[PDB]
RNA sequence: AUAAUAGUAAAGAUGAAAUAAUAAUAAUAAUUAUAAGACUAAUAUAUGUGAAAAUAUUAAUUAAAUAUUAACUGACAUUGAGGGAUUAAAACUAGAGUAGCGAAACGGAUUCGAUACCCGUGUAGUUCUAGUAGUAAACUAUGAAUACAAUUAUUUAUAAUAUAUAUAUAAAUAAUAAAUGAAAAUGAAAGUAUUCCACCUGAAGAGUACGUUAGCAAUAAUGAAACUCAAAACAAUAGACG
């Protein structure tokens, strides 16, 4: 395959390391409830427990629960990982 | 000379290959030479390679491709799972025989194809195995059903008298959790070097 | 000429070869004649490219000029080889006026020819004069 | 005869304005085989409701902007519902990637195009491009 | 030449062009018949 | 019951490993994934749209060498063949 | 006529371009998303946008070169970061 | 000089489609042979639908019959043949293209080469 | 000189042999090739009237 | 652009608006159907190819083109004043052509003003055929040739290897060592050397004037002096500023 060697750079770093967390439980419950209400009319008792669960989740605050060292490794290992020729 | 010593020596003994350490395709046999250390040598990071290996590695076994690369790191993976598969197979004690009517290759320009088995089993088929309870006719081995069954580091074809609904249909695609017993009938080996086992589900 | 062939073939030789093949087959008519005709058509100069004709002309020139059989690179034979190409190149230009790259190429070729005749004159004057006379210069 | 085979919903969504168009594919049931096949391939169309977002009272600049496009789409859907061109299947097509295109699709998805969606057999884009062709205007300095 | 230096040259060239434009009728008069 | 994306089906003749059952294995598999490559000039296939259409996007565009993964010369030959095809009726 | 009837819109399916998809009645939105993806792959909106104005041929060539460079840099960066990740994983 | 040909002929008649094609093949083959030429192979191809509704002068076409004629000729000849093809009303698209004989003498059609058979000897066997 | 002469002549001979082989191959082939009208007609009949081996891919 | 179909009040434009061969004479959008020019989406990297200008829809013709072998010639070479040929865009002279674009011009906006930037009509021009002319940031801002010098990674081609391996060659491209350099940086040349040609000798005045030659012309080449200054220029540094 076609390899692509970069030139000598000042500093290898990602400008925004994503630390892809899991989505919020409360938000999920809210979406589920919304989905249920799309069917079954406005407020039928099929989604009786779901609403209660949502309420329990969003009692103290609107969301329930409230970084990746990636550019601490790039910076560290750039000089090694280079194919930069000798001095 | 030095050259002769180098040719003899333990790094020259490891036959070179540039096969992927990460191969997500079908694995029918070992790709790379497994390399162990002693505990003492691990403690001072020495594996008998060009360089020291990172102190993050606490496993005694590994696999490698390059002693040193342009990236200034040895290309390795700290795992030696293939030895354990072989040892499991040995424990199971089901002797591999060619289902096709042919002589055993170990008895009697170059052929790169696999000579009989690849050396996972040098066992001969004619033996029985006695115990306190008696002479073992049926080899009992625990395995997991996937959907085929994973039986001691090998996937194996399975057969039964009646398909049990209580165990299967209760957890349709979480059958992997529950370990079931198996009766291994025989092990054949195809041209590609895959071990085609055949088991029977016991209840 | 009428029964001249491309691809370094000769019509007399081809017929003989065909006859030999026929004899071999017999050992081991109209249709055969038709096949022979088809072969001739395939290998004729007039169905083939101009390039083959040029090559043939160059070979002929070499044969004429070679001071011994292996002759290729004799200053005179080189000049002769150049001439055939020049003639063809000149003809091409006459068809195609504004083809300036190929006019340049022609120019270079005649400059090269001049240079090699100049050399020949220094080396071996009588031979050079003879060559010139042959080429019409 | 004049049998309506299917309807085609066309939406040209330029920078400054949208153009929504509904049209019936009118096949006649009633010569050479090749000619007949050609006729079958390209059935004549008749326009039923044309619409542009100025028709909904959006003047000058506001007609280039989504909300207006969405409203126009909703109006179109209402017209389709009322005027009774919902018996046969529908074919959606688009042009020119405006804001209004985004509006139209959203309207179709939602409750405003609820009755129409079930008849919509195929969506199929047909934006025009050029392989060289006429030179475009000089790129404005601003 | 930097761009700044070039700009003086450009200006000079423009002035020259202007002068030529101005002195077209005069130049014509001078040229014909002498 | 569960979807197909979150469970690696180990093949019949293959070996496996404890790791191989994991989520991480599946992720790794997801991460890591022809006649023109075989060694025959693509300019034989200019009367064979069926085969040339494989090296073309749904609309009709020719695919880039990054995508198709060819030798540069072989790619250019393929492209030529395609262009010849569309000059003719066929393709 | 009979022959035409027998040919039940066979050509109509293959004649049309790739900018066309059959909608599943359960999910029109999904179909629309798929279409959009297809359009993106074919670069049709970007082409349309490019074609609104004229750009001098040398200038567009320069732009194209710059884009290519940017592309090659990005995959060089990707390669580098993958190596960095591997090193991190191992211990280096 | 071996020139391959690809003509997409007209098919007006529904029941007997190949007749016009066959006539075309006859005529062009006759022309070739009259003018020092040698037709080697006349590979038929199917009644294949055109990609778009392709149109000749005051006509339209959606399906056609396709064929290759793999003949030898002079350059001049080939050009004349091409002109005659362009001219006639019963072909939609025509395309002559050279097959290079600098290396070989026996060369099969492009399709046969793509399949595997380089020379016509292979096809025969 | 002798060696050089041999080298010159051997290559030429080889080339000649190759040309002869090519000619022989052409001759072998040429029953399929067409010159006359009747042969052409026969070929046409074989191609079209049989309704067999139309080169179409699937 | 014209015409037909059905269809309804706006359409087109812009930062926002208007003017206009826009539209209640029935448009715009849509679907068809004719014609006309001019352009060439992807592939594409201008990779490559060409002396340089240049050069990517297809085909054919004629021309020229790579490498390695074999044989031959026997220094026939290098560079090249003068000279010669080709030389983008604009321009010009004829004769066709003229869709789109578009100097100018006119009109609408913008603005204190707006001989502009934006919008609308849109003539020269852009297109072809035959010429003239011989200039561009015609740039790699780097004349051509030969011998040589430390590494690595990429491709490309060549040979062997026992067709797919790891090897030997070249070639290019990218990082450098040394060396050179005012530094920026050059890196097989901006290094080490040899050969040949072109050209420079403060800034202004000036590539101006006069003269001559060439051109249908615009112009092109050639190319001074007086007068006036101790200036004028480049690389890099640190700020301030946007
Ligand atoms: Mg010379
Ligand atoms: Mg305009
Ligand atoms: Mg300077
Ligand atoms: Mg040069
Ligand atoms: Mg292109
Ligand atoms: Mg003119
Ligand atoms: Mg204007
Ligand atoms: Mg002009
Ligand atoms: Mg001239
Ligand atoms: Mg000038
Ligand atoms: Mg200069
Ligand atoms: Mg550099
Ligand atoms: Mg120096
Ligand atoms: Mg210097
Ligand atoms: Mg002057």
């Amino acid at each position: 395959p076609p390899v692509y060697r970069l030139p000598p750079l000042p500093r290898l770093k990602v400008k925004k390391p994503i630390i892809r967390q899991e989505a919020n439980k409360c938000l999920v419950l809210m979406s589920n409830l919304l989905q249920c209400w799309s069917s079954y009319g406005h407020m039928s008792p099929k989604c009786a427990g779901l609403v209660t669960e949502l309420k329990s989740c969003t009692s103290e605050s609107a969301l329930g629960k409230r970084k990746s060292n990636i550019n601490y490794h790039a910076a560290r290992l750039y000089d090694r990982i280079n194919g930069k020729p000798h001095d | 000379t030095l050259a002769e010593l180098l040719g003899r020596s333990r790094i020259a003994q490891v036959a070179n290959n540039h096969k992927p350490l990460t191969y997500t395709g079908k694995k029918f046999h070992p790709t790379h030479q497994i390399i162990e250390t002693k505990p003492s040598t691990l403690y001072r990071q020495e594996w008998g390679l060009k360089s020291a290996i990172p102190s993050k590695i606490k496993s005694r076994y590994l696999v490698y491709n390059d002693l040193d690369t342009l990236e200034r790191i040895t290309t390795f993976e700290p795992r030696g799972g293939t030895q354990w598969n072989r040892l499991r197979f040995q424990e199971m004690g089901v002797p591999i025989v060619s289902n096709i009517g042919r002589q055993n290759p170990f008895f009697k320009k170059f052929n790169t194809e696999i000579i009989g088995t690849g050396g996972l089993s040098y066992s001969l088929p004619g033996k029985l195995k006695n115990s306190p309870n008696g002479v073992i006719q049926r080899t009992v081995v625990p395995g997991r059903i996937l959907n085929l069954a994973a039986i001691g580091g090998f996937v194996a074809d399975v057969v039964f008298f009646q398909s049990p609904p209580s165990s299967f249909n209760s957890m349709g695609d979480f059958i992997r959790m529950k370990t079931f017993l198996f009766e291994i009938l025989e092990a054949s080996m195809e041209k590609n070097g895959s071990v085609s086992m055949h088991a029977r589900l016991l209840e | 000429e009428p029964l001249v062939l491309s691809k370094g073939y000769n019509i007399e030789e081809v017929d003989k070869f065909l006859a030999a093949i026929e004899s071999a087959k017999r050992e081991r008519i109209e249709k055969l004649e038709d096949r022979r005709e088809a072969i001739l058509r395939i290998l004729s100069m007039r169905n083939s490219e101009n390039k083959n004709a040029i090559k043939m002309a160059v070979e002929l020139a070499r044969k004429e000029f070679e001071r011994f059989p292996g002759d290729t690179g004799s200053s005179e034979v080189q000049a002769a080889c150049m001439t055939v190409r020049i003639q063809n190149m000149a003809n091409h230009i006459k068809e195609h006026r504004k083809d300036f790259a190929n006019t340049r190429n022609l120019r270079i070729l005649v400059q090269q020819r001049q240079a090699i005749l100049r050399y020949l004159k220094r080396d071996n004057p009588e031979k050079y004069y003879w060559t010139i006379q042959k080429l019409g210069l | 005869k004049e049998e309506v085979v299917k309807y085609i919903l066309h939406g040209k969504f330029t920078k400054n304005n949208t153009h929504l168009t509904f049209s019936s594919v009118v096949e006649d049931k009633n010569l050479t085989y090749n000619d007949t096949m050609l006729y079958y391939l390209n059935l004549p169309q008749k326009v039923k409701i044309s619409l542009s977002t100025g028709c909904l009272g959006f003047r000058k600049a506001a007609r280039g902007e989504y909300e207006a496009a969405f409203q126009t789409s909703g109006r179109m859907f209402e017209l389709i519902k009322e005027k009774n061109m919902l018996n046969k299947d529908i074919e959606v097509v688009m042009d020119d990637f405006g804001k209004g295109r985004a509006a139209f699709i959203s309207a179709l998805v939602g409750k405003e195009g609820a009755s129409v969606v079930k008849k919509v057999v195929k969506i199929s884009d047909a934006t025009k491009l050029k392989f060289g062709g006429v030179r475009s205007p000089k790129m404005r300095r601003l | 030449d930097s761009v700044m230096r070039k700009r003086k040259k450009k200006m000079k060239k423009h002035k020259l062009r202007k002068r030529r434009k101005r002195e077209k009728a005069e130049r014509r008069k001078l040229s014909q018949g002498r | 019951k569960i979807d197909q994306s979150l469970s690696k089906k180990l093949p019949k003749g293959t070996i496996y490993d404890p790791f191989d059952f994991s989520m991480g294995r599946i992720h790794l598999d997801r991460k890591y994934q022809d006649i023109m490559k075989s060694g025959a000039n693509p300019l034989e296939f200019y009367a064979r749209p069926r085969i040339l259409s494989r090296y073309v996007t749904s609309t009709g565009r020719i695919q880039h060498r990054d995508i198709t993964g060819l030798s540069a010369k072989n790619q250019r030959r393929l492209s030529k063949a395609i262009r010849r095809c569309q000059a003719i009726g066929l393709m | 006529a009979e022959i035409a009837r027998s040919s039940v819109e066979n050509a109509q399916m293959r004649f049309n371009s790739g900018k066309s998809i059959i909608v599943n009645k359960n999910n029109p939105a999904e179909s629309f998303k798929r279409l959009n993806r297809i359009m993106f792959e074919n670069n049709i909106p970007g082409d349309k946008r490019s074609q609104r104005f004229y750009m001098k041929p040398g200038k567009v060539a320069e732009l194209k070169r710059s884009q290519r460079h940017r592309k090659e840099f990005m995959m060089g960066f990707k390669r580098l970061i993958e190596i960095v990740k591997d090193a991190k994983r191992k211990g280096y | 000089m071996l020139y391959e040909l690809i003509g997409l002929v007209r098919i007006t008649n529904s029941n007997a489609p190949k007749l016009e094609a066959k006539e075309l093949s006859s005529t062009i083959g006759k022309l070739i042979i009259q003018n020092r030429g040698v037709v080697r192979d006349i590979v038929p191809m199917g009644i294949r639908y055109l990609p778009k509704i392709m149109k000749k002068d005051q006509e339209k076409h959606f399906r056609a019959y396709h064929f290759l004629m793999l003949f030898d000729s002079s350059a001049a000849v080939q050009s004349e043949i091409l002109r005659t093809l362009k001219k006639d009303p019963r072909v939609i698209r025509s395309s002559i293209v050279k097959v290079d004989l600098d290396k070989q003498l026996d060369r099969a059609s492009s399709l046969h080469r793509s399949l595997g058979k380089k020379s016509i000897l292979e096809l025969v066997n | 000189k002798l060696k050089r002469n041999y080298n010159r002549s051997l290559l030429n001979f080889q080339a000649h042999k190759k040309k002869l082989n090519e000619l022989l191959n052409l001759y072998h082939v040429a029953n399929e090739f067409i010159v006359t009208e009747s042969q052409l007609l026969k070929k046409i009949d074989k191609v079209f009237n049989d309704e067999t081996e139309e080169f179409t891919d699937a």
